[PDB]
RNA sequence: GAAAUUGUUGAAAGGGAAGGGCAUUUGAUCAGACA
RNA sequence: GGAAUACUGCCAGCUGGGACUGAGGACUGCGACGUAAGUCAAGGAUGCUGGCAUAAUGGUUAUAUGCCGCCCGUCUUGAAA
RNA sequence: AAAUAUGUAAGAAGUCCUUGUUACUUAAUUGAACGUGGACAUUUGAAUGAAGAGCUUUUAGUGGGCCAUUUUUGGUAAGC
C-alpha cells in the first residue's frame, strides 16, 4: 500500500551539494546561540542524529533552549484553521543564524545616530523608509547621440 | 434634507469657494497666454521628417 | 433674554474671518496651478529649441474604476479590490503611485480601468459626488464646516484645500484620501465606446491603463 | 484597428553609473492613439535589443503629419505576416494621397484576402514610388495611363420612401 | 457501489471563514522543556533578588 | 451587487436592557441612563452596563473582600460600590467603618457593617451623594470559581474536571488514567 | 343542513385542452366626501 | 515668410425644447444681493384658472387583446418526466 | 536551473549606559538568565485597508456530490 515513513519523499532534499560532501567545516561548531536568537533550519544529510523532519526544512524559528550539543526552536505550524506551537530539539549542524533580522539591527542603530545628529539641528528627521517614487523630470541631450531609426526585420529560415 | 449640486445651482457655488465670484469677474477661464517665438533646432526637425 | 445679539454678532464675525482666509487661499492655489502648467509648456519649447528632448516627470496620482461585477473573481484579485475600497461596479478611488501600489494595480488589471486624472475631473467629482466618512457615516460635502471639523488638524479648512491635497500629493494625502467615501458613479452617458469591455484598452476593450483618456470616461460616468 | 495616425516614438534604456547617457532608438509607429503607439514600440524593441519597458523609458513621442496631404502618390509596402501555418513575406502597392490613408487600405486588403488580423502583421517599410515605370503591379499601372477616362454605368439611387410611383432608371 | 476517495476541494474556503488566526504572544513564556539544571539555579536567583529588593525598602 | 467585507445585519452582541422584569431594577436603569447621558463620567457608564448582567455574571462580594480592598494605600475613606449582593463572612474578626452601596445586603452582612459603625445604602442614594462617582471603588466577585467553569474545556492533557455524577474508586480511574491500565490521559 | 355531485332559470366565453402573472379596453356591480 | 482651419483639451461662458419627482411642515444653519431697512432660485412647491360633484376618477368581477407561464409532493449530483 | 506558490523580520514585550541575585557556569565577577536606577514619544521606525478587537459556553443540520478553465494518471476513446 501507501508508504508514509519518517523520511519519505526526501530523495533530493537531504542530498549534499555538488562537490560538497565529506566532513563539516569547523566554524559550524564555534558559533554561539542564545535564547531569543532567530535561526533558520536546514538539515544536513551527513548527520543522522538530531535531524529535523522534512516539514521544517527552510523554516525560521526562535531559540528557546540551549543544551550540550543542541538547541530548542519554536515554530508556528498551521494545522487546520489555526496555528500550533512546535518545539524541536536540533543539533547545531542543522541551523544557522538567520540574516532576516540581522539587517534590521543596522537600521535601528542608524536611526538612533541620525536622530541624535539632527536633534540639535532640525525637527522631522524622516526616520521612515519610502517605496520607489516615480522618476522626476529630466532633459536628454542629443549631443553625439542622434537617435537611430529601427525597423522590423523580415522572415528568414537560416536552418 | 436634499443635496444640491454646484455648477448647476449658483447660490450653492457661492456658499463654498467664495473665490468663484472673483474667477468669473476677471474671466480667468479664458485667459490669454503670452506669445513666444522660439523655433526648434535643425536636429529636431530633421529627425522628425527622417524616414 | 441675554446672549441674543452678542453671541450672534461674535459668531457671524468669526464666519467672515474664515471666509476671508478661504478667499485668500483659493487665490494662491489658482496662481500656482497656472504657473506650474505654463512652466512645463515653456520647458518643452526650450528643449526643442536647444536640440534636446524634455522628458516629463512620471505621474504620481491615478484614479481607479471597477468595471466588473462581484461574481467569479479569484481570491487574490478580490482581496486587492477590497483594500482599494472597490466593492461595487463603477466605484472610484484615488491611488498614490508608488512601487508598492503599482504591483497592486497589475493584479487587478482585468477588472479595473485606471488612468491619470486632471484638475477639471477632480474638481467636478468632489463638487457633485463628494461624500465624507465621519464617524462611520456617509456625510455629503455641502459646507466647509464639516471639512474644518474633520481635517482641521491637517491644515485643511475648505473643499478646495481638499482638492489641492489630491491634485498635488501632499504630506497628508493618506488622511485626506481616506476621508472621502468611495465615489459612486453611474454608467457612461455615451456608452463605453467598445462592443466588448472585458479586453485590454490596447487590444480594443475597456480595462487596463488608458492614461489621460480616463478623463473622458470619468466625466461620462459623472 | 481604427483610424490611423503616424507617431514617432523615441526610447532609451535607463541610465546607469557605468554607462550614462545611453543610445537613443527611434521608429515610426502606426497606431490609433498615443497609448497603442508606445506599447507597439516595446513590442518591436524586445525583438531587437535586450531591453523591456521596466528597464527602459520613452524619451519623446511626436505625431507625424503628411507634408503634402492633397497630392496623389504611389506607395510600395513591404509586410511580414503569419498565416495559419508559417510566416510569409509580401510586397504590395497602394495608390493614395497619404501614408496614414494607405496603411488602412493595406490592413483591409490583408484581412479581406488573407484573413490576417492586426496582431499578425508587421509593417517592414512604407515608401513612395517617385518615378513611373517603377510600378510593378498591373492593378496600379492601369490608372497611370495618359488621359484616364472611364464611365459609371448602372447608377442606383437610394430611396427615402417605401413606395415609388414610377419604374426607376439606371441611366448616368 | 464505488464512491469517491479523497479531495481537498472546499477545504481551504471553510478554513478562511473564521480561521487562520495568528497565535497570541505572551510575555514570560512557559518554561516547559528547558534544561532542568538551568531551572533549578534560576529559582534561587529569583528568590535571592526578591530578598534584596525587599531589604532596600524595609 | 455589493462585495461585503463582513456580515450584514449583525447585532452588537451586548445587553442593552435587563432581561428581568423587576420594576425597581428598571427604575435604577432609568436613573443611571440619564446620568450616563448627561454627566460624561466613566463611573456612570460602568454602573449602567453592570445593571444588565445576569446572576452568574454578578458573583457575591463578601465583607472580607471589602475589608481587604480598604487596606490599599490611600483607599481607607472611599465608598465601596458593589452592583450585586454582599454576603457575610465569619472568617474575619475585624471590620472598618466604611460606607458600602449595593443592590442587596444579606441579613448577616448588613448587621456586621452596621455594628462596625458603617452604613448600608442603595444605589439611588449613591447618585445623590456621588453624582459623578467621586471617591468610589468598584469591586467584583470571582467568576471562574463557579462549579460549571471547572468542567469547561474538557479534553486530553487539559487537567479539567469530568462531568460525573458519582465519585469513587470505580468511577473513571481505570484505563486512560494510569500507566498500569493501557495509558495515562 | 356545509362540501364533493346534480336539475331548472339567468349572464358570459369557446378553430386539437382548461386554469395563471403584468397592463389596459368593454359589460355588470359598489364604497367614500359633498362643508 | 505671414495667416486660416482641422484634431484634442479647458471655461467658477450665455441660452432654447422634452420627460420624471414635490418627500419635509412655526422659527434656528451656511450664503448671496443691498449704505440701510430688507429682499432672495439660500437646511425639500408654490401662485393662478377651468370643468365636474357623479359611477366621471377609482375598486371588485367577467370577458377580450399583447407578452410571458410545463404538475404538485418526494428521494436525488440532476424531475415537466 | 526558472515562472507561480512558500518561512521569517520591519521596535515600547524596543535600543543604549551603569550595577544587584544565584546552589548554574567560568583559571577568574568570566559568562548565562532574571532585575533596581538613568536616557530617547507616537514620520514610534515601509504601503493599503479596517461595520472595532479579543475570548467563552452550548447546539442544529451535513458526512452519496457534480460541472467549467488550467495542471495531470489509467484507457483506442467515452456525456468513462
Ligand atoms: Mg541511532
Ligand atoms: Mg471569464
Ligand atoms: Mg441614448
Ligand atoms: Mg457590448
Ligand atoms: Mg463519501
Ligand atoms: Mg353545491
Ligand atoms: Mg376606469
Ligand atoms: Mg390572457
Ligand atoms: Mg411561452
Ligand atoms: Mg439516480
Ligand atoms: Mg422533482
Amino acid at each position: 500500500g501507501k508508504s508514509h515513513g519518517y523520511r519519505s519523499r526526501t530523495r533530493y532534499m537531504f542530498q549534499r551539494d555538488f562537490r560538497k560532501h565529506g566532513a563539516v567545516h569547523l566554524s559550524t561548531y564555534l558559533k554561539v546561540y542564545k535564547v531569543g536568537d532567530i535561526v533558520d533550519i536546514k538539515a544536513n544529510g551527513s548527520i543522522q542524529k538530531g535531524m529535523p523532519h522534512k516539514f521544517y526544512q527552510g523554516k525560521t524559528g526562535v531559540v528557546y533552549n540551549v543544551t550540550k550539543s543542541s538547541v530548542g526552536v519554536i515554530i508556528n505550524k498551521m494545522v487546520g484553521n489555526r496555528y500550533l506551537e512546535k518545539r524541536l530539539n536540533l543539533r547545531v549542524e542543522h541551523i544557522k543564524h538567520s540574516k532576516c533580522r540581522q539587517e534590521f539591527l543596522e537600521r535601528v542603530k542608524a536611526n538612533a545616530a541620525k536622530r541624535a545628529e539632527a536633534k540639535a539641528q532640525g525637527v522631522a528627521v524622516q526616520l521612515k523608509r519610502q517605496p520607489a517614487q516615480p522618476r522626476e523630470s529630466r532633459i536628454v541631450s542629443t549631443e553625439g547621440n542622434v537617435p537611430q531609426t529601427l525597423a522590423p526585420v523580415p522572415y528568414e529560415t537560416f536552418i | 434634507v436634499l443635496k444640491k449640486n454646484p455648477l448647476k445651482n449658483k447660490q450653492v457655488l457661492l456658499r463654498l469657494n467664495p473665490y468663484a465670484k472673483v474667477f468669473a469677474a476677471e474671466k480667468l477661464g479664458s485667459k490669454k497666454a503670452e506669445k513666444t517665438g522660439t523655433k526648434p533646432a535643425a536636429v529636431f526637425t530633421e529627425t522628425l521628417k527622417h524616414d | 433674554a441675554e446672549q441674543v445679539a452678542a453671541e450672534r454678532a461674535a459668531r457671524k464675525a468669526a464666519n467672515k474671518e474664515k471666509r476671508a482666509i478661504i478667499l485668500e487661499r483659493n487665490a494662491a492655489y489658482q496662481k500656482e496651478y497656472e504657473t506650474a502648467e505654463r512652466n512645463i509648456i515653456q520647458a518643452k519649447r526650450d528643449a526643442k529649441a536647444a536640440g534636446s528632448y524634455y522628458v516629463e516627470a512620471q505621474h504620481k496620482l491615478v484614479f481607479v474604476v471597477r468595471i466588473k461585477g462581484i461574481n467569479k473573481i479569484p481570491p487574490k484579485p478580490r482581496k486587492v479590490l477590497q483594500l482599494l475600497r472597490l466593492t461595487r461596479i463603477n466605484s472610484g478611488t484615488f491611488v498614490k503611485v508608488t512601487k508598492a501600489t503599482l504591483e497592486l494595480l497589475k493584479l487587478i488589471e482585468p477588472y479595473v480601468a485606471y488612468g491619470y486624472p486632471s484638475y477639471s475631473t477632480i474638481r467636478q467629482l468632489v463638487y457633485k459626488r463628494g461624500f465624507g466618512k465621519i464617524n462611520k457615516q456617509r456625510v455629503p460635502l455641502s459646507d466647509n464646516a464639516i471639512i474644518e471639523a474633520n481635517l482641521g488638524k491637517y491644515g485643511i479648512l475648505s473643499i478646495d484645500d481638499l482638492i489641492h491635497e489630491i491634485i498635488t500629493v501632499g504630506p497628508h494625502f493618506k488622511q485626506a484620501n481616506n476621508f472621502l467615501w468611495p465615489f459612486k458613479l453611474s454608467n457612461p452617458s455615451g456608452g463605453w465606446g467598445v462592443p466588448r469591455k472585458f479586453k485590454h484598452f490596447i487590444q480594443g476593450g475597456s480595462f487596463g491603463n488608458r492614461e489621460e483618456f480616463i478623463n473622458k470616461l470619468v466625466k461620462s460616468m459623472n | 484597428m481604427a483610424h490611423f495616425k503616424e507617431y514617432q516614438v523615441i526610447g532609451r534604456r535607463l541610465p546607469t553609473e557605468s554607462v550614462p547617457e545611453p543610445k537613443l532608438f527611434r521608429m515610426r509607429i502606426f497606431a490609433s492613439n498615443e497609448v497603442i503607439a508606445k506599447s507597439r514600440y516595446w513590442y518591436f524593441l524586445q525583438k531587437l535589443h535586450k531591453v523591456k519597458k521596466a528597464s527602459g523609458e520613452i524619451v519623446s513621442i511626436n505625431q507625424i503629419n503628411e507634408a503634402h496631404p492633397t497630392k496623389v502618390k504611389n506607395f510600395g509596402v513591404w509586410v511580414r505576416y503569419d498565416s495559419r501555418s508559417g510566416t510569409h513575406n509580401m510586397y504590395k502597392e497602394i495608390r493614395d494621397v497619404s501614408r496614414v490613408a494607405a496603411v488602412e487600405t493595406l490592413y483591409q486588403d490583408m484581412a479581406a484576402r488573407h484573413r490576417a488580423r492586426f496582431r499578425s502583421i508587421h509593417i517592414l517599410k512604407v515608401a513612395e514610388i517617385e518615378k513611373t515605370a517603377d510600378v510593378k503591379r498591373q492593378y496600379v499601372k492601369q490608372f497611370l495611363t495618359k488621359d484616364l477616362k472611364f464611365p459609371l454605368p448602372h447608377r442606383v439611387q437610394k430611396s427615402t420612401k417605401t413606395f415609388s410611383y414610377k419604374r426607376p432608371s439606371t441611366f448616368y | 457501489a464505488k464512491s469517491k476517495n479523497h479531495t481537498a476541494h472546499n477545504q481551504t474556503r471553510k478554513a478562511h471563514r473564521n480561521g487562520i488566526k495568528k497565535p497570541k504572544t505572551y510575555k514570560y513564556p512557559s518554561l516547559k522543556g528547558v534544561d532542568p539544571k538551568f531551572r533549578r539555579n534560576h529559582k534561587h536567583a529569583l528568590h535571592g533578588t526578591a530578598k534584596a529588593l525587599a531589604a532596600a525598602k524595609k | 451587487g455589493i462585495d461585503h467585507t463582513s456580515k450584514q445585519h449583525k447585532r452588537s452582541g451586548h445587553r442593552t436592557a435587563p432581561k428581568s422584569d423587576n420594576v425597581y431594577l428598571k427604575l435604577l436603569v432609568k436613573l443611571y441612563t440619564f446620568l450616563a447621558r448627561r454627566t460624561d463620567a466613566p463611573f456612570n457608564k460602568v454602573v449602567l452596563k453592570a445593571l444588565f448582567l445576569s446572576k452568574i455574571n454578578r458573583p457575591p462580594v463578601s465583607v472580607s473582600r471589602i475589608a481587604r480592598a480598604l487596606k490599599q494605600e490611600g483607599a481607607a475613606n472611599k465608598t465601596v460600590v458593589v452592583v450585586g449582593t454582599v454576603t457575610d463572612d465569619a472568617r474575619i474578626f475585624e471590620f472598618p467603618k466604611t460606607t458600602v452601596a449595593a443592590l442587596r445586603f444579606t441579613a448577616g452582612a448588613r448587621a456586621k457593617i452596621v455594628k462596625a459603625g458603617g452604613e448600608c445604602i442603595t444605589l439611588d442614594q449613591l447618585a445623590v451623594r456621588a453624582p459623578k462617582g467621586q471617591n468610589t471603588l468598584i469591586l467584583r466577585g470571582p467568576r471562574n470559581s463557579r462549579e460549571a467553569v471547572r468542567h469547561f474545556g474538557m479534553g486530553p492533557h487539559k487537567g479539567k474536571a469530568p462531568r460525573i455524577l458519582s465519585t469513587g474508586r470505580k468511577f473513571e480511574r481505570a484505563r486512560g488514567r494510569r500507566r498500569s491500565k493501557g495509558f495515562k490521559v
